[PDB]
This record gives C-alpha cells, structure tokens and sequence, in this order.
C-alpha cells in the first residue's frame, strides 16, 4: 500500500497571505496520477485538482498545483475568507487506492 | 443535474451484518465506473472498493477483502454494498463516488449515511 | 510453459515499433503508387482511410496484443476461439511477405557495391551494356533516345528479360548480396532483440539526417516547381475508377503493418497496465509525416527531369517499382563528390530496410513458436528452427533475382500481403472486436488497462466506418475490374493473373476453413457447437 503523508498537520492564515501544502508518496507516481480534494466542514468532499495541475470545474482559479514523482505540493495563490476547509491528497496509479492524511485551513 | 444518494445504516450488533444502497439519477448508469469511500470519526478518508461498468472487473481494500461485496443494478440506477461481518473498527460514514475516469478523479460524490456497531 | 517476457523500459516498447513502422513502404512504395495514379488524386482516397480506419486499427492491433499476453496466432483463443483463423492468415501475410521483402535490399547491396568507384557507373553511357539510342539528358533536349540512369537499372541491374515466360539464367552476382542479407539478418536474430544502447542513437537519427538531405538538395532543382504542381493538384476523373481507391487503401494496411502479426506481437511484451495511446497516436503522426515528406523530393527531382529532357511529367520515369532507384540517383548525380552521398544513401537504406525486417522476422517466430512453446522450447530448438525458416524464404526469394525476376517480384507486390487481403483481415477483426465480443465490453477492458474508454472516435471507426469501407473497396473492385500491367505497356499473361489469385487467395481462405474445422470437431447439436466456440476458452 503506497501511504501518502501530508507535512502541515494544520495552518491558520489571515487573508492576506499565500501558503503552499506538501503531498509525498512511499512510492513515486505518474502525473497523470494524482488529485487534490477539498471538504468543507460538515458536508462531502468535491474534486478540486486532477492531473497534478488541472483545475476543477469551479475552482477559484487561485489555486494550483506543481510537482512530480515522489512529491507534489497544492499552492494557493492569495489565500481568502470562505477558503476554509480540508484537503487531501489521493493517488489513483494502482491499487488500493491511498488518500493523505489531509491538512485543515481556518483562521 | 447528476445526483446521488444513499440509503441505509444504522446501529447494530457487532459481528452482525447490514446492506448499504446508492440510487443515481440523471447520468447514463451503465457506463460510469462506481466507488464507496468511508470517513472514519476521525475524520479520515479510507476507500473501500470498485466495480467496473459491467460488474467484470472488481477491486477491494486490503482491510475489507475477506468481508465487504460491491454489487450493480443496473436495470434501475441502484448500487449496492454488502458486508458480512462488522467489527468494532468498521463504523464510520460511507461515501457513493462516480470514479469512472482514473486521470481525472472522483468528480461526483454522494450525501453519505452513518454506520456504528454496538 | 508459465514464462513470458516483457520490456525491460517503454523506450524499448517506443524504439521497437519505431523500427517497425518505418522504412521502404515510406520512402520506396509510396512514391511510386502516386505515380503510377497521377499524382494529386492519390491523396484523398489516402487521408479519407487514414483518418477512418487506418489509425484505429493500429490501436486495437497494439491493445489486443496488450491486453492477452499472446502472439498473431493465441489471442484470438482468449477473444474469440471460433474466429481463430484470422491469425492463421495473418502469419500466412508475414510468411509471403518476408519473402519479396528482401529482394529490395539486395538491389540496394548491389547499388552499394557498384558505389564504390572512381565514377558513378549510371552518369555516362561509354559502358557495353548501353544501347546505340542512348544519349546523355544534357543532350537528350538537342526519335526513340533513352537515357543512362534507365539503362543501368534496366540492362545490368535486372538484366531486364523480354517477358516472364522467360526467365533465362540467376544473375550470381545478385544472388550473393540475397545471401549475404540472410547472414545479417541470422546473426542478429539468433539472440534476441535488444536496443543495445548507444548503437540506436546514430540507428534512427542518420537516416532521417539523410533523408533531409535529399529533400532539400531535391527542392533546390530548376524545375520542382512543375513536379510539386503535379503531385498536389487531384485530377478528379481518376476517382471515377476503383483501382485508385484500392492502392491508396491498401497503402496504408501495408505501411502501418497493422494486419501482419508484428504490432500484436510488439504489444504483448508490455505491462498490463500500461497506458501506451499517447505513443501510438504520436508514431503514426511519425509514419504518416515521413511518407508525406518524401513525396516532395521524389516528384521535384521527376519535374526536374522532365524539365531537362523536354517531356511530359508522366512519361518521364517507369511507372512501376523503380522508380526510387532511378530518381535518387538522378538526384545524388547533382551533388559534389558524388561517390561520398552514392555510399550515404544506400547505407541509410540499408539502415532503414534491416530494422524493420529484423522486428517482423520476430514477431513472425514470436508468433509462431507460441504454438510449441514446449516442443520448440530454448536451446538447439530455436537455432534449428529460424533456420528452418531463414532458408526456405531465401530459397524461395531466390526465384525472382533472375533475368525475368522483375516480371514475378510485380505480381507479388499487387497481390501477396498488399491488396485485397488486408481489408478481407481488417474486415473481420473489426467486425468480430466490435459486434461478437462486443464493443462495450472491449471499451470495459480497454478502461481496466489504460484508465480511459477509448470514446467515439475510435468506437464508431470500429463499428461502422472501416467495415463499410472495406465492403465498399472490395465490391468496387470486382464489379469494374481491369486487369494488371507492368509499366503501363506489358499485359500479363492468364496463367500469371492465376498464380496471383491463387497467392490472395491461399492468405484469404484460412478464416472461412478453420471455422469448419473448428465447428465439425466439437460435439453435440450445431446451436450448442457454435455457443461453446463463441465463448472465450483459454
Ligand atoms: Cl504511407
Ligand atoms: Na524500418
Ligand atoms: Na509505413
């Protein structure tokens, strides 16, 4: 089972910053490979990046993502008020699939 | 437009066994590939299993391989999610995920239902 | 036996079908089918099959042979057992192939051979083999007056006789380079195919180093112009007849080499799960730009001639497959020291011909000792046995190096693996993939592997497109049908257009006959026979 594990445990920011979350794998994989989620509290999670860098559907645009191989990393260009929330890192190269251990926004 | 939505769960016996459903609405059913995922108390996400479009090819977690069936109905939008026999580690909320493209993620996601065992 | 190989990296998967794909069918066939059709109206029947059926069924030969670990022949037992004769045919192509394929490389040894001189043998007729007509192009402009560079090729290269009914003697000097070729060929295969490292980056960059050359130094003539003019600009009364519908189609099954048991063979050494369409799209962009761009330093150096000698465009040149070896030349005569660039061009042919055949003589004994895998197992078996099979294609090559060879070597090139026997192939895989095995389940599948359904494009090419081109060729071809002719002037014989029909035909007849085979062996009524043959087995 490839584990991910995510560096910030959790991150309070004024909205007035930027602030960049770390994703690293066991196991290298594929760009193609990994998607970022987002949970706002209390409700089900929706996709938030796919392909390591493509953004969803409705996304803020803010946000993006770089990285390759055994790291990858979520960067948020100007964080903002109603941006709160969970994100998790998943890789879909092979089985099982395997979620980060997520990192909490607030503040 | 897409919707999902699960039924069942509640409180049982440990040992015992349940049936969990997802209905889908407003999507081609028999293509899509489908997923259930289950967040735990704590709050952490662990997937459980996959079905294919035609139910041929299926996937299951390490933890759950001996226990847990995923299953189709596909004459009338349904999945459904057996499980034989729940542990006390078990008890959690399930997800309904409509996975079907690996490169592009789990783009639509269901309201979930609560499971906790006595 | 449990044992099956796989890549060792998706480069070597990448450079294997690199070698395939690329080489004479590009930069020797294709020029002389446009020729021979006129030119600009060859074009369109070619990216309508393109863009249909030919890049498709590339896809499906590369994931069938990924999906079952298995050669031309053994996964047809794991699609659909009752169809299995498909690759019985598709081996029989490979078999004929294989055996005119390698007369065209030992034209080019010669050529290289003869290189080797103070002066170019075809730059001036003071030589015995020339006739009185001949006359020097920077002459020929000032009633029957010929030039050099057609009488080397015709009065020593081929020694060309009056008619096939006459073969006369085998020319030995040929004979040996046609030998030679087979050590070459042996002492790569006997191993095993490897890339080999450092050797493939002066492999597959030198060639098209070279072929750039040519293009340019063919753009730079007098008169490219007029050629250009007439390779781009559709006559659109040839459309009216079927046979320039017929080459363009089959140019393609053959360039591509999609109904031969090379590419399923290439594609069973992968990974189950490996996501191999990004390079099958990128390779055919490769193959299909390399063929087109070729087209452009051909017919510049044939408008060039034409401009020097003062004839028509079409009249020209031998509208058959000499084409390539009187053109370049011509052009390799206008260079500076021409024995340097007469040495480079044959050896990038040369280069260009030995990969590809070395990548389909494997796949054929892949696909073949799959059958026996115990029988044939390693050791002295396989050293026996490609011999077994090298010798008999060099003695049956051998048939056509003699003075009437070129007469025999034609009627190969239009009737055996290069005609009306791909679309019979690619009629049936298409027909079986998409409506018995179902389409949806192969989409199922072909999801489970790369991650991705293959979407309408491909779906509908498979289950509509190709088919009714292939009935549409097959039907069009036989209710207007014209005979065959070499070089527009010479009529064959009826008992040569029967030895053709007997080669199509001894490649088409293998999937209606193991059906009956297959059908009359199983027991029970006929309604449980077909069921259990329509399931798969292995
Ligand atoms: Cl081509
Ligand atoms: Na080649
Ligand atoms: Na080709």
């Amino acid at each position: 089972e490839n584990v991910l594990t995510q560096s910030p445990a959790i991150m309070s920011t004024s909205p007035g910053e930027k602030v960049t979350m770390t994703c690293r794998a066991s196991s290298s994989v594929g760009s193609s490979y990994l998607h970022w989620y987002q949970q706002k509290s209390g409700a089900s999670p929706k996709l938030w990046i796919y392909s390591t860098s493509n953004l969803a559907s409705g996304v803020p645009a803010r946000f993006s993502g770089s990285g390759s191989g055994t790291s990858y990393s979520l960067t948020i260009s100007s964080v903002e008020a109603e941006d709160a929330a969970t994100y998790y890192c998943q890789q879909f190269s092979g089985y099982p699939l395997t979620f980060g251990s997520g990192t909490k926004l607030e503040m | 437009e897409v919707q999902l939505v699960e039924s069942g769960g509640g409180l049982v016996k440990p040992g015992g066994s349940l049936k969990l459903s997802c209905a889908a609405s407003g999507f081609t059913f028999s293509s899509y590939a489908m997923s259930w995922v289950r967040q735990s108390p704590e709050k952490r996400l662990e997937w459980v299993a996959e079905i294919s479009s035609g139910g041929r090819y299926i996937y299951y977690s390490d933890t759950v391989t001996g226990r847990f069936t995923i299953s189709r109905d596909n004459a009338r939008n349904i999945l459904h999610l057996e499980m034989s026999s729940l542990r006390s580690e078990d008890t959690a909320m399930y997800y309904c995920a409509r996975g079907e493209v690996r490169q592009r993620g789990f783009d639509y996601w269901g309201q979930g239902t609560t499971l906790t065992v006595s | 036996p449990p044992q099956r190989e796989k890549w060792s990296s998706k480069i070597d998967f990448v450079l294997s079908v690199a070698g395939g794909f690329v080489g004479l069918g590009n930069v020797w066939r294709f020029p002389y089918l446009c020729y021979k059709n006129g030119g600009g109206a060859f074009l369109i029947p070619y990216f309508i099959f393109l863009f249909g059926s030919g890049l498709p069924v590339f896809f499906l030969e590369i994931i069938i042979g990924q999906y079952t670990s298995e050669g031309g022949i053994t996964c047809w037992e794991k699609i659909c057992p009752l169809f299995s004769g498909i690759g019985y045919a598709s081996v029989v192509i490979v078999s004929l192939l294989n055996v005119y394929y390698i007369v065209i490389l030992a034209w080019a040894t010669y050529y290289l051979f003869q290189s080797f001189q103070k002066e170019l043998p075809w730059a001036h007729c003071n030589h015995s083999w020339n006739t009185p007509h001949c006359m020097e192009d920077t002459m020929r402009k000032n009633t029957n007056f010929t030039s050099p560079v057609i009488e080397f090729w015709e009065r020593n290269v081929l020694s060309l006789s009056p008619g096939i009914d006459h073969p006369g003697s085998l020319k030995w000097d040929l004979a040996l380079c046609l030998l030679l070729v087979w050590l070459v060929c042996f002492f790569c295969i006997w191993k095993g195919v490897r890339s080999t490292g450092k050797v493939v980056y002066f492999t597959a960059t030198f060639p098209f180093a070279m072929l750039l050359v040519l293009l340019v130094r063919g753009l730079t003539l007098p008169g490219a112009g007029a050629g250009i003019k007439f390779y781009l600009y559709p006559d659109i009364t040839r459309l009216e007849d079927p046979q320039v519908w017929i080459d363009a189609g089959t140019q393609i099954f053959f360039s591509y080499a999609i109904c031969l048991g090379a590419m399923t063979s290439l594609g069973s050494y992968n990974k189950y799960h490996n996501n191999v369409y990004r390079d099958c799209m990128l390779l055919g962009c490769l193959n299909s730009g390399t063929s087109f761009v070729s087209g452009f330093a051909i017919f510049s150096i044939l408008g060039f001639m034409a401009q020097e000698q003062g004839v028509d465009i079409a009249d020209v040149a031998e509208s058959g497959p000499g084409l390539a070896f009187i053109a370049y030349p011509k052009a390799v005569t206008m260079m500076p020291l021409p024995t340097f660039w007469s040495i480079l061009f044959f050896i990038m042919l040369l280069l260009l011909g030995l990969d590809s055949q070395f990548v389909e003589v494997e796949g054929q004994i892949t696909s073949l000792v799959d059958l026996y895998p115990s029988f044939l197992r390693k050791g002295y078996r396989r050293e026996i046995f490609i011999a077994f099979v090298c010798s008999i294609s060099y003695l049956l090559g051998l048939t056509m190096v003699t003075e009437g060879g070129m007469y025999v070597f034609q009627l190969f090139d239009y009737y055996a693996a290069s005609g009306v026997c791909l679309l019979w192939v690619a009629f049936f895989e298409c027909f079986v993939i998409a409506w018995i095995y179902g389409g949806n389940r192969f989409s199922e599948d072909i999801r489970d592997m790369i991650g991705f359904p293959p979407g309408p494009w491909m779906k509908y090419s498979w289950a509509v497109i190709t088919p009714v081109l292939c009935v549409g060729c097959f039907i069009f071809s036989l209710v207007k049908y014209v005979p065959l002719t070499y070089n527009k002037t010479y009529v064959y014989p009826n008992w040569a257009i029967g030895l053709g029909w007997s080669l199509a035909l001894s490649s088409m007849l293998c999937v209606p006959l193991v059906i009956v085979i297959r059908l009359c062996q199983t027991e029970g009524p006929f309604l449980v026979r077909v069921k259990y043959l329509l399931t798969p087995r292995e």
